[PDB]
């Protein structure tokens, strides 16, 4: 900064500067610290702090100048690292901040505590046990204040202390395992303040905003998060401090205390040893079932969340031959409650399904369990979740997404005596495939997983009926609604799943789908959709095999036009080349129609080169080369066939063998080749051996680097290169030893 | 989104392995 920063600093340090001059400049200084990177500001940090501390000092009469300077400190902490390093400069900064927290003005008071929070978040290691009680006294008093903006800073401070000390606990745990001293050692401030922290936080849980709002962030919510972070930070230590509050207020006539009891209990469910928490959950269960039917909307919401958190963190307790029946019964009714409650109920069911599935007995010769502890309730709970789906208020609290997520999870994690209900409800879900698609992000992957799951375990004719529904929904989708880029991609990946499971039986749907597959391959602008469409063709090649023949003319046309287009993202090219191999492998001799142009494309793509410097392009070249090798492999094998002798059709690839082996030889000579490329090269060499015979051996032996590439492959770490390089060596050895008479 | 990238990578790997299984069947391996 040529002259600017010094000008600002001088206008604060100057004793003749007016109240306006100092105050306006510190705000200007403050915003500058929010702008530039430490590149310029770390030289000036010595001078910027001089002006900042000058404005915060006890001796400054104006509170406006104090606030401006205290706010400026907050923004400058990103590069006070070198100043915090020396203890005397640290002693001065800390004293100024601590004295600023005692200022009669509230605006300064809050900003001074904001500093303690951020300093704690950044420089934990530089805080000595010396500062321990000093910081404890200021932040605890901040917590006990009637002003909410003051209370929030006191709570956030310890939440940040917990975050830092949890990472240090992790740091110490791995250091012990490895037999090392931890790089940094925890000072356990949270453990030492826990006695005093919990009574305050439990009491702050009683100050809920009766006029409820999710956007608003207040001391009551912060307290809940704080107790939760204290539970994971201090583990079993927290239990004796929170439990007497819970037990005393769980049946308080005042809803605010009753709500605090269920919250506090829910907050301590992770951290302490599950062996302590399980009997406590069992003890609290009857009361928990009562609190589900609480008159107060607030208590129910917290009760559902507590139950929903029990099911996730402590599954063995949620399943109980004693309380399961009344638990499931009240969760059913909870789906008819407000979205605040019903969403957590959905979450509870999903965890219960996983819990009941994991626990279920599976014969050690069988795939799935015959029965599980949700079988009696299965049909009822899966029906009420679908009705929860039809709720016109499903948008709020994300009820609709929670209901579908449950429905899927329940259907996935199910016993055999639930299969009729599984099949019925999964038909309904697939009927609404469009709005499930157009609906967080894992929901689509979980939908593909469940569809994959159901199709495999249900009776074959029932899987065909589900497949009929899925395709009926997708074909209606494409033909009705416009077609969003993210939506189409998810729709294609959905098709991929069905194809991979159905195999050759997908041929039913091939007619009605081919236009929409074509739209995907024609989508140059949104290449992610394109890549998915390219991927699907390969899946179709493995599924339909030679039955894809009457669909190849068009597909091949689209794939070749895609390659000829100069504006298609580079990711698409190698995938199309790979899929040429899948086509040739599927259609066999029928490929002769496309052969010339494909071989000419592969030849051009193989000779493509990028410069050594570009780290990204070198990774791309190998991805392109891998696809080139794969393509040839699919072509050589495809025209060869699976018979006794080689089909004469491969002799059309014979003129290309010289180029192919030169391409492999050039790959071998390149030190920067990948294990995937080496594997694909070794694979191709073996293929050439089986197709063309002893001549290949001679041409391989004349290119000595190929011998080295094979040696490298058999010794490689990966399973792919190991297997294929051994196979090519074996195939080359067969050609070496053929026509040799054996003797005893 | 980070969730959509991993959803994309997982499918490509699966398609690549299924391709390898089909070719190695034609090659007669393992």
């Amino acid at each position: 900064s040529p002259e600017l920063i010094p000008q600002l600093v001088a206008n604060v340090t100057n004793p003749n500067s007016t109240e306006h001059m100092k105050e306006s400049t510190l705000e200007a200084i403050g915003y500058i610290c929010q702008d530039i990177d430490p590149e310029q500001l770390q030289d000036k940090s010595n001078e910027i702090l001089t002006a900042i501390i000058q404005g915060m000092r006890k001796e400054e009469p104006s509170n406006n100048v104090k606030l401006a300077a205290t706010n400026a400190l907050l923004n400058s902490l990103e590069f006070t690292k070198a100043n915090f390093d020396k203890e005397s400069e640290r002693h001065f900064i800390m004293q100024v901040v601590c004295e600023a927290t005692q200022c009669p003005d509230t605006r300064v008071r809050v900003a001074a505590l904001q500093n303690l929070v951020k300093i704690m978040s950044l420089y934990y290691q530089y805080m000595e046990t010396y500062m321990g009680p000093a910081l404890f006294a200021i932040t605890i008093e901040a917590m006990k204040s009637d002003i909410d903006e003051v209370a929030l800073q006191g709570i956030e401070f310890w939440s940040n202390v917990c975050d830092e000390e949890m990472d240090l606990a992790i740091e110490a745990s791995e250091a012990a395992e490895q037999g090392r001293p931890p790089e940094h050692t925890s000072k356990f401030y949270a453990k030492g303040a826990l006695q005093y922290l919990v009574p305050i936080l439990t009491q702050t849980l009683t100050k809920q905003d009766e006029n409820d709002d999710d956007d608003d962030w207040n001391p009551c919510k912060a307290a809940g998060v704080c107790l939760m972070l204290l539970a994971t930070c201090c583990e079993d230590d927290i239990v004796p401090h929170v439990l007497p509050f819970i037990k005393e207020h769980i049946k308080n006539p005042d809803w605010r205390y009753r709500d605090a009891a269920v919250m506090a209990f829910g907050c301590i469910l992770e951290g302490p040893e599950p062996s302590q928490l399980k009997p406590l959950v069992i003890q609290a269960m009857p009361t928990l079932i009562e609190l589900m039917k609480d008159p107060s909307v607030v208590v129910r919401d917290t009760a559902a969340w507590t139950v929903g958190r029990i099911c996730e963190l402590l599954p063995e307790a949620a399943i109980n031959d004693v309380y399961l029946a009344p638990l499931l019964q009240c969760l059913i009714e909870g789906l008819s409650a407000e979205p605040r409650v019903a969403s957590n109920v959905c979450w509870a069911f999903s965890s219960l399904a996983e819990a009941a599935y994991e626990a279920a007995d599976v014969a050690d010769d069988q795939e799935e369990p015959a029965t599980y502890c949700l079988s009696s309730s299965f049909e009822l709970i899966v029906q009420k979740l679908l009705e929860t789906t039809d709720r016109p208020d499903g948008h709020q609290n994300n009820l609709r997404s929670s209901a579908y997520e449950s429905l899927m999870e329940i259907v996935k994690n199910s016993a055999k005596d639930c299969y009729p209900a599984v099949q019925k409800t999964t038909l309904v879900i697939m009927e609404r495939l469009q709005q499930v698609l157009q609906m967080f992000n894992d929901l689509q992957s979980l939908l593909c997983a469940t569809l994959q799951n159901v199709l495999r375990k249900v009776q074959h004719q029932d899987a065909l009926q589900i497949s009929d529904v899925v395709m009926a929904s997708l074909l209606r989708m494409f033909q009705s609604t416009a077609g969003s880029g993210g939506v189409q991609e998810d729709a294609l990946m959905a098709v991929s799943t069905l194809v991979e499971v159905l195999g050759g039986e997908f041929l039913k749907y091939m007619e009605a789908f081919k236009p929409f597959l074509g739209i995907g391959l024609k989508n140059y602008a949104e290449y992610q959709v394109c890549l998915a469409a390219v991927g699907l063709v390969g899946d179709l090649c493995r599924a339909l095999q030679s039955n894809i023949i009457p669909f190849c003319d068009e597909v091949m046309q689209l794939l070749l036009e895609n390659l000829g287009n100069e504006n298609v993202h580079r990711s698409v090219k190698p995938q199309i080349l790979s899929v040429f191999g899948d086509i040739a492998l599927a259609i066999g001799g029928e490929f002769k129609k496309y052969l010339e142009v494909v071989l000419n494309t592969l030849q051009q793509a193989s000779q493509a080169q990028v410069d050594k410097s570009d780290y990204d392009m070198v990774d791309y070249l190998n991805e392109l080369r891998e696809s080139c090798l794969e393509a040839y492999t699919g072509i050589v094998q495809g025209l060869k066939g699976d018979q006794e002798n080689v089909h004469p059709d491969v002799m059309l690839v014979q003129p290309r063998v010289e180029f192919i082996l030169s391409f492999i030889d050039h790959i071998a000579g390149d030190e920067d080749h990948t294990d995937g490329v080496v594997a694909c090269a070794a694979g191709l060499i073996g293929d050439l051996c089986t197709a063309f015979g002893k001549d290949v051996l001679k041409l391989v032996e004349a290119r000595p680097m190929i011998h080295e590439l094979l040696t490298e492959g058999r010794r490689s770490k990966t399973n792919k290169a190991k297997t294929l390089a051994t196979w090519a060596t074996k195939e080359l050895r067969k050609l070496k030893n053929q026509g040799l008479t054996r003797v005893d | 989104s980070l969730e959509q990238s991993e959803r994309r990578r997982r499918l490509l790997e699966l398609q690549k392995s299924k391709r390898l299984d089909y070719v190695n069947h034609a090659r007669r391996l393992a």
